C-alpha cells in the first residue's frame, strides 16, 4: 500500500464532524472543570494571596496553591524545574499563580479572575539588549563553534557583507486548544490529553503524583494540531487534572481558553542574527560569522535543542570552509518558548539565506547563480562536511533548483517582472528562489528510537499500535499502509488504535518529521514477525521453505496451493502460534558531541526549493503572494498526497511567519496579541492564487522505511522564499539596501521600500 | 419563556433561563459534539452553522449567535449535513476526494460553510471561507473541493428545510421596541450580537435587562426616500453590501473587506454605528459619503450628519432610552473611495481607514469629504487637510503639500496594530492614492493578476 496516494485514516470522521476530540470525549456527570488564576506582574514577589473570593465563587469545589500540591511542582522538558503553579515568585505575566475546579468550565474561568493578589514588582528582562546586558541567559554563557578560520578568512575576502535583522516569534495557533483529562481509576489515574508526547505526560504526572510510571497511563487518540506546540505545553495542564482529580475524587477535566492558551504557552523563538559573511572573485563563500540572539523565555523548556538546531543549520544549504556561530539563549520574563515546526531549523537558515542575499546584492550578481555556485557537491577523494563536520552525500540540490527553474520559468519571468516594474511606480513585483537542507534525527541521539505493537485477530483482521501521534500529518494513514503492505493485504484490514503508553511504553514525542521514519520501521518490525511467523508455519505445513510463502494482495501462496489471509491465520491460531508481536526501531549511525559540535547528529538531510513571487503597495506596503512553485524530495514517498498536503500547508505556515504573524509585549511584558483578533495567520486568500508543489521522487540514500524521506519540517522553511520575493520587490525601489525585517509586515515592507527608495 | 426550532431536521423546543447563552455551548450540551470550539471570538469559523428562515440560508458563527436568536428560524449542524438515509454532501465527498481536511478540527466549520455556499449556489469561495480559519492544509486542497462539489446538484434534504414555520424582550415592530426601551433605558440592546457576545465570552460579563431586535422587520429594511436610502439599523452589514453593489459599489467594496462572511450574516449596519468605535468602519466610509443618522426616543425622532452622533472616545450622542433608527445616504456618491488598511486583507481590525471624496468642479476641488478611522478616539473628518484642499487643482503636487495638515487633525496611537509613526504615514499615503486611483494609474495590489 505504501506509495498509494490514499486518504488521511479519520479523513470521512472528520468531515462528518464524529472525529472525537479530548473537550468531545463523553465523561461522568460529575466532572471538575478547571482554570489557572494568572499572573499580572512581569517579575515580582507575591506579598499577599487572598483566595477567599475565588472560594466563594459560585461552583467551585476546591483551589490549589503550590503549597496545595503533593509531592513534584515541575513541568519542564528540562532538567532544570518549571513550576506549575508559581512559588512566592512570578516571572511573567500569565504565569499560573493558582488552581480553580468548578462545576463549569465557565464557573472556573470566572472564578479564577476573583483573586486577590498583592505583588512586590522587580525590574523586568523584557528585551534582547537588557537580557544581554544583565546576564540573563541559559546555561551559563554563549555556545560557540567554529569550523576553520572566519575572522582571518573575512580580513581578506574580495567581497564582504555585514548585517543585522530581526526574526519574529510565531504562535502555533493549532485548532484544538491545549487539553487534558485525568480519570482516577483506583490508587491510579488515566490521562486523555491533546498532546505530541503521552510517555512525557505519564512521567510528569507520575511525579506530581508521587506514583510509579505503572500506575499512569496516558491515552492520546488525535490532536487538532499540534506543530511542536504540544510537545510539552501539555503538561501543565495533565498535572493541573491529575492533581485536582487526586484532591477532589472525581474526574478533572482542564483546557485552556484561546486567550488564556496564548498568554500561558510558549511560542517560536524569535531570533536576533548578526552577520558577516564572505566570497572570493569568482563568487565562492569563503567564510561566514554569525550570532545568535535568542529569547528563551522565563523557563528552559527546550531552547538547549532548539538553539542547537538554529546552529546546525547555520549553513543553510551551502558549503562554507570557513563558518562561526556564536548562539547566546537569553532568559526574559515572558513566555517560555518551545518548539515549532522546524525546531530552530528556519531562525538558523534565514540567517544564511539573509546573508547571501545580502552579499548577492552587495557584489551585483543574481543571487540564484550565487547560490547555486554554492550548494554541496552532489554524491559522485572526499566528500564536503558540514560545519559541525558531517558528510553531505546525498545533495540532489543542484539539480533540483535546475528542475524546479525550468517548470517554473523562472529566467522568462524573473526579466518579465523586470519590465512591468518599470511600467509600475506604486507597485512592485518581486520573486525569488530558496533552497531548503534539512537534517532528520533528533539531536538527543537517545530519542531516535519507536515502538509498535500489531495484534492478528482470528477473522483475519489487525489491530494496529506504535509510539507516534496523530496531529493531522497523515502519520496513522503512513502506519496503516506500511503494516499491510508489509503483512501482504488490504489496508482495510489493519485498524489505527489510539496511542497509549501502557501499550507501547517509552516513547519519544512525535516530533523531528522522524514520526513516520521511526514508527515506520517499528511497525514493519512487528509485522515481519508476524509475517514470519505465518511463512514459517505454512512451510512447515505445506511442506517447504518459508521464504517461498508468498504474501500478497489478501493471499497467501506456498507449494502452488493459495488461501486467503484470514484462511492461513485462522489455521495457525488452531496451530498455537502467536499473532501479536512488538516492534521497535533505533536510528543508526548517529553520534556527535554537542559541546564541541563535531559529529553525525543526522542520518540523513530533506531537500527542496521555492519559487515565489509577489506584489507591494508602494505606499502601504500592502502585499500578497501571486504565484509559487516547490520541488520538495520526499524520497520514495510513503503517501504522495499526505506528502503533497504536508508541503502545501508547511509553506502556508512557512510564508505566514514571515509575512502577517507578529508577537507584540508592552512596556510591562503583557502579551498584547492573544487572540486571532490581533494575531493574524494566514487567512483562505493569503493562499498562493497559482500554487504548484511537485514531489522529486528518488528513493533515500540511507535505509529508512521504504527509502520515504520525514516531510512533516523541512517543507516549512519554504516560507523563506516568500521573504526574499517581498525583498526582491522592495529592492525594486531603489538603489539602497531595504533591510526588511521578519515577520515583513504590510508596515515591515513600507519601511524595507523606503529605504530602498531612501527616504528618511 | 419557550423558544421552538428546526434542529437537523426534527423540530425542538427550549425553556429559555438563560438568554445570554451561546448556540455553541447550547450545541454542545446537548451532545452535538461536531461544532468546535475554536477561539469563541468569531474569528476563525469553526463552530459555522447553517440557519435558515423566510430570507434564505446562510452560515454563521455559533459562538456569537445566542439562542432566543435562532428562535423559529431551521438550524442546520456538522451533524445534519449528510442525508437522513447516510449518504455524504457532495461537498462532504468531495473534501475526502481532494484531501481538503488533515487534523481535521477545522473540517466540520468549513463543510458547514460550504454546504451553505452550495445550497445558495455560492462561488466567490475567497470571501465565503474567509471566515474559516485553517492551519494545516495550506486551503489550496479545499479549494479544490469546493469546485469539485460545485458540479453537483443541491442536497434535497437541506432544502427541505424552507417548509418549516410557514426573561428576554424580542420586539415585533419598531414602536413595541421604542416603548419598552423607553420604560427600560438601562437596557442591553443586542442586535447582531457580534460585540456584545464577546463581553460575556471573554470579558465574562453578565447582562441583565436584554432585548433582541434581530425579530424586527421594519427596522431592517432598505427604502428609498426621495432623496436618497433609508437604511434601517437592522439591516446586516451583508444585505448592505448586496444593496450597494449597485448606488455604491465603493461602500460594497470595503464591505467585503469588513469582517468574515459569517459575522457579515448577522452583523449590523445600526449596531456598528451604535458601538461607537474609533476602528469601527461602517462610519468613516458614511461620513465621507456624506450620510445622515437617524435616533429615536419613542415617538421622538433625531436626525443629524453622522460624524455628530460621535462626541468623544466611547462617548456618543445619545440620550436615555433613545436607539438607532436608521441612516439615510444619498443616491449616488461617484467620487467616494474606501481604504482599508490593516495586516492581512481579510477578517482584520483596521489599523487606518480612509474614505476619500471630492467633487471637481473641472480640475479645481469643490467639496471635501476626507473621514478616518483609528486616527483619533473616533470616526471624524480631516478638518485642516479639507479646508486646505478646497479651491485648489486636482493634482499629485497640491494634494502632497496639504499633507503636513493632517499632522495636525489627528495624532494617532501605537499598538499591536500600527505604530503612530505608520498611521500617520498611511493616512498621508491615502491621499496620494486617492488622486493616482482617480487618474487612472495602477494602485490596489489586491487587483493584480498572478
Ligand atoms: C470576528 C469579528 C470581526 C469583526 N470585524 C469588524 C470590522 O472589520 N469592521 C468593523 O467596523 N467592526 C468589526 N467587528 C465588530 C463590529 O462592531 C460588529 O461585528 C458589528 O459591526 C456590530 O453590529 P451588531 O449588530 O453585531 O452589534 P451588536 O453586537 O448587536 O451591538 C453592539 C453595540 O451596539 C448596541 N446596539 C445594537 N443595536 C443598536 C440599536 N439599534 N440602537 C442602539 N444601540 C444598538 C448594543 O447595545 C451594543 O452596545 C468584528 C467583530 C467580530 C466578532
Ligand atoms: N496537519 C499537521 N501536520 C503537521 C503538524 C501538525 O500539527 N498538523 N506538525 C508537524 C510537526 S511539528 Mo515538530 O519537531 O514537533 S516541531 S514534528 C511535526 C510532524 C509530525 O509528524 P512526523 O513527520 O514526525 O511523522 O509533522 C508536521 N506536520
Ligand atoms: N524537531 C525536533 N524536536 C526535538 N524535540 C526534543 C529534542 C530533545 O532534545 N530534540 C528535538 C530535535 O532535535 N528536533
Ligand atoms: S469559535 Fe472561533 S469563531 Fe466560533
Ligand atoms: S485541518 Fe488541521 S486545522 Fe484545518
Ligand atoms: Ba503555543
Amino acid at each position: 500500500s505504501v506509495g498509494k496516494p490514499l486518504p488521511h485514516d479519520s479523513a470521512r470522521a472528520h468531515v462528518t464532524g464524529q472525529a472525537r476530540y479530548l473537550d468531545d470525549l463523553p465523561c461522568p456527570a460529575n466532572t471538575l472543570h478547571l482554570a489557572f488564576g494568572l499572573s499580572t506582574e512581569a517579575s515580582a514577589a507575591i506579598t499577599g494571596l487572598d483566595l477567599e473570593p475565588v472560594r466563594e465563587s459560585p461552583g467551585v469545589i476546591a483551589v490549589f496553591t503550590a503549597a496545595d500540591l503533593p509531592h513534584d511542582n515541575d513541568a519542564s522538558p528540562a532538567p532544570s524545574p518549571e513550576p506549575v503553579l508559581a512559588t512566592g515568585e512570578v516571572h511573567f505575566v500569565g504565569q499560573p499563580i493558582f488552581l480553580v475546579a468548578a462545576t463549569s468550565h465557565r464557573a472556573a474561568r470566572i472564578a479564577a479572575r476573583k483573586a486577590r493578589i498583592t505583588y512586590a514588582p522587580r525590574p523586568a528582562i523584557l528585551t534582547l539588549d537588557q537580557a544581554l546586558a544583565a546576564d540573563s541567559r541559559f546555561e551559563g554563557g554563549p555556545v560557540i563553534w567554529a569550523r576553520g578560520d572566519v575572522e582571518t578568512a573575512l580580513a581578506g575576502a574580495a567581497h564582504l557583507a555585514e548585517g543585522c535583522f530581526e526574526i519574529g516569534g510565531q504562535e502555533h495557533f493549532y485548532l484544538e486548544g491545549q487539553a487534558a483529562l485525568a480519570l482516577p481509576a483506583e490508587g491510579g489515574v488515566v490521562i486523555h490529553c491533546s498532546s505530541q508526547h503521552p510517555s512525557e505526560i505519564q512521567h510528569k504526572v507520575a511525579h506530581a503524583l508521587g506514583l510509579a510510571f505503572h500506575d499512569v497511563r496516558v491515552e492520546m487518540r488525535r490532536m487538532g494540531g499540534g506543530f511542536g506546540g504540544k510537545e510539552s505545553q501539555g503538561n501543565h495542564l495533565a498535572i493541573a487534572c491529575a492533581v485536582a482529580a487526586r484532591a477532589t475524587g472525581r474526574p478533572c477535566k482542564m483546557r485552556y481558553d484561546r486567550d488564556d492558551d496564548m498568554v500561558i504557552t510558549g511560542k517560536r523563538h524569535d531570533f536576533r542574527i548578526r552577520y558577516r559573511i564572505g566570497a572570493d572573485a569568482s563568487g565562492k563563500l569563503l567564510g561566514a560569522d554569525f550570532v545568535h540572539l535568542a529569547r528563551c523565555g522565563w523557563s528552559a523548556d527546550l531552547s538547549l535543542p532548539v538553539c542547537d538546531r538554529a546552529m546546525l543549520h547555520a549553513d543553510g544549504s551551502y558549503f562554507v570552509p570557513a563558518l562561526r556561530i556564536e548562539s547566546h539563549r537569553l532568559r526574559t520574563n515572558t513566555q517560555s518558548n518551545t518548539a515549532f515546526r522546524g525546531f530552530g531549523g528556519p531562525q538558523g537558515a534565514l540567517g544564511m539565506e539573509r546573508a547571501i542575499e545580502h552579499l548577492a546584492r552587495g557584489m551585483g550578481r543574481d543571487p540564484a547563480e550565487l547560490r547555486a555556485l554554492n550548494f554541496y557537491d552532489p554524491p559522485e577523494k572526499k566528500t564536503q562536511t558540514t560545519h559541525y563536520g558531517q558528510e553531505v552525500a546525498d545533495c540532489v540540490l543542484g539539480e533540483l533548483v535546475t528542475r524546479l527553474q525550468k517548470s517554473a520559468n523562472f529566467t522568462t519571468r524573473r526579466a518579465e517582472i523586470a519590465a512591468w516594474n518599470s511600467t509600475n511606480r506604486t507597485l512592485a513585483r518581486g520573486i525569488a528562489l530558496s533552497p531548503v537542507k534539512f537534517g532528520i534525527s533528533f539531536t538527543l541521539t537517545h530519542l531516535n528510537q519507536a515502538g509498535a505493537l500489531v495484534q492478528i485477530y482470528t477473522d483475519g483482521s489487525v489491530a494496529l499500535n506504535h509510539g507516534g501521534t496523530e496531529m493531522g500529518q497523515g502519520l496513522h494513514a503512513k502506519m496503516v499502509q506500511v503494516a499491510a503492505a508489509v503483512l501482504g493485504i488490504d489496508p482495510v484490514q489493519v485498524r489505527i488504535t489510539a496511542t497509549d503508553t501502557s501499550k507501547v511504553p517509552n516513547t519519544s514525542a512525535t516530533a523531528a518529521s522522524s514520526g513516520a521514519d521511526m514508527n515506520g520501521m517499528a511497525v514493519k518490525d512487528a509485522c515481519e514477525t508476524l509475517r514470519g511467523r505465518l511463512a514459517g508455519f505454512v512451510a512447515a505445513r505445506e511442506g517447504c521453505a518459508a521464504r517461498d510463502v508468498i504474501f500478497d494482495a489478501g493471499q497467501v501462496q506456498a507449494s502452488g496451493k493459495s488461501w486467503r489471509f484470514a484462511e492461513i491465520v485462522a489455521a495457525a491460531y488452531m496451530a498455537r502460534i502467536s499473532l501479536s508481536a512488538t516492534g521497535f526501531y533505533a536510528t543508526p549511525k548517529l553520534s556527535w558531541d554537542r559541546l564541541r559540535g563535531q559529529g553525525r547528529p543526522f542520518l540523513y538531510f530533506a531537500y527542496g526549493a521555492a519559487i515565489t513571487e509577489v506584489v507591494i503597495d508602494r505606499l502601504t506596503g500592502e502585499n500578497r503572494i501571486l504565484r509559487t512553485d516547490i520541488l520538495h524530495d520526499a524520497g520514495a514517498s510513503l503517501n504522495p498526497a499526505l506528502d503533497i498536503g504536508q508541503i502545501e500547508g508547511a509553506y502556508v505556515q512557512g510564508a505566514g511567519w514571515l509575512t502577517t504573524e507578529e508577537l507584540v509585549w508592552d512596556h510591562c511584558g503583557r502579551l498584547m496579541t492573544h487572540a486571532p483578533s490581533t494575531y493574524k495567520i494566514p487567512a483562505f486568500s493569503d493562499r498562493p492564487r497559482i500554487f504548484n508543489v511537485a514531489l522529486w521522487d528518488q528513493p533515500n540514500r540511507e535505509e529508512t522505511i521504504f527509502r520515504s524521506k520525514a516531510v512533516g519540517e523541512p517543507p516549512f522553511l519554504l516560507g523563506i522564499s516568500a521573504f526574499l520575493a517581498l525583498h526582491d520587490a522592495c529592492a525594486a525601489c531603489g538603489p539602497h539596501w531595504p533591510d526588511l525585517q521578519a515577520p515583513a509586515t504590510p508596515e515591515a515592507v513600507l519601511a524595507a521600500v523606503r529605504r530602498a527608495e531612501g527616504r528618511a | 419563556m419557550e423558544i421552538a426550532f428546526l434542529l437537523n431536521g426534527e423540530t425542538r423546543r427550549v425553556r429559555i433561563e438563560d438568554p445570554t447563552q451561546s448556540l455553541l455551548e447550547w450545541l454542545r450540551a446537548e451532545g452535538l459534539t461536531g461544532t468546535k470550539e475554536g477561539c469563541n471570538e468569531g474569528d476563525c469559523g469553526a463552530c459555522t452553522v447553517m440557519i435558515r428562515d423566510a430570507a434564505g440560508s446562510r452560515a454563521v458563527n455559533a459562538c456569537l449567535m445566542m439562542l432566543p436568536q435562532i428562535a423559529g428560524k431551521a438550524l442546520r449542524t456538522i451533524e445534519g449535513i449528510a442525508a437522513p438515509d447516510g449518504r455524504l454532501h457532495p461537498v462532504q465527498q468531495a473534501m475526502i476526494d481532494h484531501h481538503g481536511s488533515q487534523c481535521g478540527f477545522c473540517t466540520p466549520g468549513f463543510i458547514v460553510s460550504m454546504a451553505a455556499a452550495h445550497d445558495r449556489d455560492r462561488k466567490d469561495y475567497d470571501d465565503l471561507l474567509a471566515g474559516n480559519l485553517c492551519r494545516c492544509t495550506g486551503y489550496a486542497p479545499i479549494l479544490r473541493a469546493a469546485e469539485a462539489a460545485a458540479g453537483e446538484p443541491p442536497a434535497d434534504w437541506l432544502q427541505a428545510d424552507a417548509a418549516f414555520t410557514l426573561p428576554a424582550f424580542l420586539p415585533e415592530t419598531s414602536d413595541a421596541l421604542a416603548d419598552w426601551y423607553l420604560a427600560h433605558p438601562e437596557a442591553t440592546l443586542i442586535a447582531g450580537g457580534t460585540d456584545v457576545s464577546l463581553w460575556v465570552t471573554k470579558a465574562l460579563r453578565d447582562l441583565p435587562e436584554v432585548a433582541f431586535l434581530s425579530h424586527c422587520k421594519d427596522l431592517a429594511q432598505i427604502r428609498e426616500t426621495p432623496d436618497g436610502y433609508g437604511i434601517g439599523a437592522g439591516v446586516t452589514i451583508a444585505a448592505l453590501r448586496a444593496f450597494a453593489e449597485g448606488p455604491h459599489p465603493a461602500l460594497a467594496g470595503l464591505l467585503r473587506r469588513f469582517a468574515s462572511e459569517q459575522v457579515r450574516q448577522v452583523a449590523t449596519i445600526g449596531g456598528n454605528i451604535a458601538n461607537g468605535s474609533p476602528i469601527g468602519d461602517g462610519p468613516p466610509a458614511l461620513i465621507a459619503m456624506g450620510a445622515s443618522l437617524t435616533l429615536r426616543r419613542g415617538q421622538e425622532r433625531r436626525r443629524m450628519p453622522l460624524e455628530d452622533f460621535f462626541l468623544e472616545y466611547r462617548k456618543q450622542d445619545r440620550r436615555p432610552g433613545e436607539f438607532v433608527e436608521s441612516v439615510t445616504l444619498p443616491k449616488s456618491a461617484p467620487g467616494l473611495r474606501c481604504y482599508k488598511l490593516s495586516k492581512r486583507f481579510d477578517q482584520d481590525i483596521s489599523a487606518v481607514c480612509g474614505c476619500l471624496n471630492l467633487t471637481l468642479k473641472g480640475s479645481k476641488i469643490e467639496t471635501a469629504r476626507i473621514a478616518f478611522g483609528g486616527m483619533a478616539g473616533v470616526p471624524k473628518r480631516a478638518a485642516a487637510f479639507e479646508a486646505a484642499l478646497i479651491g485648489q487643482d486636482f493634482r499629485e503636487d497640491t494634494i502632497a503639500a496639504a499633507l503636513p495638515l493632517l499632522a495636525q487633525d489627528f495624532t494617532p496611537l501605537s499598538d499591536m496594530r500600527a505604530s503612530a509613526a505608520y498611521r500617520m504615514n498611511a493616512a498621508q499615503a491615502m491621499a496620494l492614492r486617492y488622486v493616482r486611483e482617480l487618474s487612472g494609474e495602477a494602485v490596489a495590489v489586491l487587483e493584480v493578476m498572478p
